[PDB]
């Protein structure tokens, strides 16, 4: 320790919302809440 | 650091949906860098605000936020007011107020009640919208519902102007609990997503509002019957199986 | 800016939050996101050791035949724990899940008598009641009261498909001839999340009580209260799954609309 530990689940989990399309901000967040 | 943030959104996947918002603040406090990503990544409850101006009300996302105020499509104003804030080209506009009144009546027809809005942005060589609705089911009973649609569809026009390529990324969100708590209490929620992409005619009796619409429709029906499988079926079979 | 101090409270809650049979998945989120070992080691190691004992987590030890639960009601301190069962402490890492060195305990309270009796009885319920599951009964004075404490576990792992759950409960009987009053807490935990994340979080309280008579006697009448409740739980989570599919879930969105045609788009373009 400390060290990556084991999955038994074969495959990492796709995430499909990274593939969607970005809306450009003209000013970033003071808060994420 | 897209390997942050892959591990981020696998989190996400994993820590109970029953504090989506709170997961996702304190997961932006864990690692700031990544705050712009989260934001339009993780799908959160939809949250209900009213335009003042119009008297309606309309939702909130990532997709009609700038800075920490949020743009109406009634009204097409920041709120707080923002002096300079995203805005859709006026073509763009346009088709976002049909877009609008359009969900607002396909919302009627399938939903008989609760909010829908719709935001569109402009893109290189297309643009993109998304499309919003919450749903309440009764909350004065022992159990209640909710419904989050999350539908993000990507559109990219040919040359030609006569076909277009339509990419369809949807989350529906689906909450039921019980109205006792604790003791008794029983909480089953959280989301499914999915993707359709196709390739449509776009003409005046084929125009992008009718063909997204179509692709929406579909997608939600088919997820309707899908949450009906994973969360009364799947997750069922599984308790029975403990 | 949040601190290093608020950036490992942060991941160690995370930790503790992981799903039933996801913790080495949310270890290793956690473990990149923060990017300092050091200090996820310090910080929250109290997280690793709470999360195996909310869960419940079976552990087998090497030589002996039934698996025994990692709780508080074990934790002997200094990294062991009870197998009160098979009279012996073990050395428990809390990060690889593992039991090494078994050595002999002393027990012999004859609190012990009670223990064993209602082990005894609760085994051969778990054994009929369960497909997989585990338990551990303890004996022990907590403010001068003589308590049997009972801990069941199951689980299902399907980490390939997906899906974990876990069964939990928890039983504690306080020993006052006649009337013991038995206290409980009965838990549930689905996670389902190919392409999306669907999670079932329910638990109950049960109050009751229970004529204490011998051990064997007063054991026997403690397992039916057990199963009566834990039964009457079961069967409410099915019925709460039968209103949900049934009346619930139609009220938010309908099939079709009410010309059960699906929309003409022209119309409404119109």
């Amino acid at each position: 320790f400390i060290s990556e530990l084991p999955s038994e689940e074969g495959k990492k989990l796709e995430h499909f919302t990274k593939l969607r399309p970005k809306r450009n901000k003209k000013q970033q967040p003071t808060q994420a809440a | 650091s897209d390997q942050q943030l892959d591990c981020a959104l696998d989190l996400m996947r994993r820590l109970p949906p029953q504090q989506i918002e709170k997961n996702l603040s304190d997961l932006i406090d864990l690692v700031p860098s990544l705050c712009e990503d989260l934001l339009s990544s993780v799908d959160q409850p939809l949250k209900i605000a009213r335009d003042k101006v119009v008297g309606k009300d309309y939702l909130l996302c990532d997709y009609n936020r700038d800075g920490d105020s949020y743009r109406s499509p009634w009204s097409n104003k920041y709120d707080p007011p923002l002096e300079d804030g995203a805005m859709p080209s006026a073509r763009l506009r346009k088709l976002e107020v049909e877009a609008n009144n359009a969900f607002d009546q396909y919302r009627d027809l399938y939903f008989e009640g609760g909010v829908s809005s719709v935001y569109l942005w402009d893109l290189d060589h297309g643009f993109a919208g998304v499309i919003l609705i919450k749903k309440a089911g009764d909350g004065s009973k022992k159990i209640k519902g909710c419904w989050d649609s999350i539908h993000v569809v990507e559109v990219q026009e040919k040359s030609s102007g006569r076909t277009a390529h339509y990419k369809l990324t949807s989350t529906v969100m689906l909450w039921l609990q019980t109205n006792k708590t604790g003791s008794g209490t029983m909480n089953l929620g959280g989301s499914l997503t999915r993707q359709m992409e196709k390739d449509e005619t776009v003409s005046d009796s084929s125009p992008h509002i009718a063909n997204i619409g179509r692709l929406v429709e579909d997608m939600e029906n088919k997820i309707r019957s899908t949450l009906n499988e994973i969360y009364f079926g799947k997750t069922k079979d599984i308790v029975n199986g403990l | 800016r949040v601190s290093d101090e608020e950036k490992v409270r942060i991941a160690a809650k995370f930790i503790t939050h992981a799903p039933p049979g996801e913790f080495n998945e949310v270890f290793n989120d956690v473990r990149l996101l923060l990017n300092n070992d050091n200090l996820l080691r310090e910080g929250a190691a109290h997280a690793f050791a709470q999360y195996n004992m909310d869960q419940f987590t079976p552990v087998k030890i090497e030589g002996y035949d039934d698996q025994v639960l990692i709780t508080e009601h074990g934790d002997l301190g200094n990294g062991r724990f009870l197998d009160p069962r098979n009279k012996i402490s073990f050395k428990f890492d809390h990060l690889r899940k593992e039991a090494s060195d078994p050595q002999p305990e002393d027990t012999e309270s004859a609190l012990k008598q009670w223990r064993d009796a209602c082990d005894s009885a609760l085994r051969a319920y778990v054994k009929d009641h369960y497909p997989n599951g585990f338990c551990t009964v303890y004996g022990k004075s907590i403010d001068g009261q003589q308590t049997i404490i009972a801990c069941i576990e199951s689980h299902q792992f399907q980490p390939k498909n997906f899906w974990n759950g876990r069964w939990r409960s928890e039983w504690k009987f306080t020993i006052t001839p006649p009337t013991a009053q038995v206290a409980a807490v009965l838990k549930i935990q689905v996670h389902y999340y190919e392409d999306g994340n669907v999670q079932l979080v329910s638990h109950k309280d049960i109050q009751d009580s229970v004529q204490v008579s011998s051990d064997v006697q007063t054991a026997k009448e403690f397992i039916k209260i057990i199963e009566n409740a834990e039964n009457e739980y079961q069967t409410a989570i099915s019925e709460n799954y039968q209103t949900m599919s049934d009346t619930t879930f139609k009220a938010l969105r309908r099939q079709l609309p009410v010309t059960r045609t699906k929309i003409d788009w022209n119309k409404i373009l119109s």
